[PDB]
């Protein structure tokens, strides 16, 4: 009863763990995404540089 | 407001008290909260009586 009650509480503080390793899995997912948006955008410019490039030659 | 289990504990065949020396027996019906601010202002209390 009362040891059941700690242990519904201690469910709780265990799911607020689960989500709390989910949101640094958020943090890291989102930086991944961020670093992979930058590689696209850049390489974007180097092919401008590039094409430019041929074109002025 | 007095919220969460109540834990029962007793002893019989005591020891005389520490500070007077009275030979008493001893009970306990605890309800401790995990709050700091009660953590603090509870004991405070109880360190007082």
């Amino acid at each position: 009863s009362q040891t059941q009650g700690i242990q519904q509480l201690l469910q709780a503080e265990k799911r607020a763990a689960e989500k709390v390793a989910d949101a640094r899995k958020r943090k890291a997912r989102r930086l991944k995404q961020a670093k992979e948006e930058a590689q696209m955008e850049v390489e974007q410019y180097r092919r401008e540089r590039e094409q430019e490039f041929q074109s002025k030659q | 407001r007095g919220n969460v289990f109540l834990r029962q504990a007793e002893i019989e065949n005591p020891l005389e008290d520490p500070v007077t020396g009275d030979y008493v027996h001893k009970s306990v019906f605890i309800i401790f909260f995990q709050g700091d601010q009660l953590k603090n202002r509870v004991k405070k209390i109880c360190e007082g009586f």
